[PDB]
């Protein structure tokens, strides 16, 4: 490395990477709406009796 | 004067049962009651059709 390399090249260092002693700053949350909670696939239909 | 058993008829509807006039609600407004198992607890008269 010392004597055969001429030329280097420098970069910013990306952001993608990350050290394994930083790894609590890729915890991340999600929330997953209710089970419970149903879609409604049919139209609302409009009516009157006078 | 016919003497039928629980006759269905009336000499004229009554004005007032039990002190109190009965309710008249009209046809049109009878169809898109939602309430109506609360209205026939009371006793009305149909009316506003034939």
């Amino acid at each position: 490395s010392k004597m055969n390399v001429s030329y280097r090249l420098y970069i910013k260092t990306p952001a993608c990477l990350l050290p394994l002693s930083d790894y609590m700053r890729a915890q991340h949350d999600y929330v997953s709406p209710s089970s419970s909670r149903v879609y409604i696939k049919d139209p609302a239909v409009v009516y009157t009796r006078s | 004067r016919f003497g039928f058993r629980d006759s269905p008829f009336c000499t004229s509807l009554p004005r007032t049962i039990m002190g109190n006039d009965v309710r008249r609600i009209s046809y049109n407004v009878f169809s898109m009651m939602e309430d109506i198992d609360d209205v026939i607890s009371e006793g009305f008269i149909l009316y506003d059709a034939y």
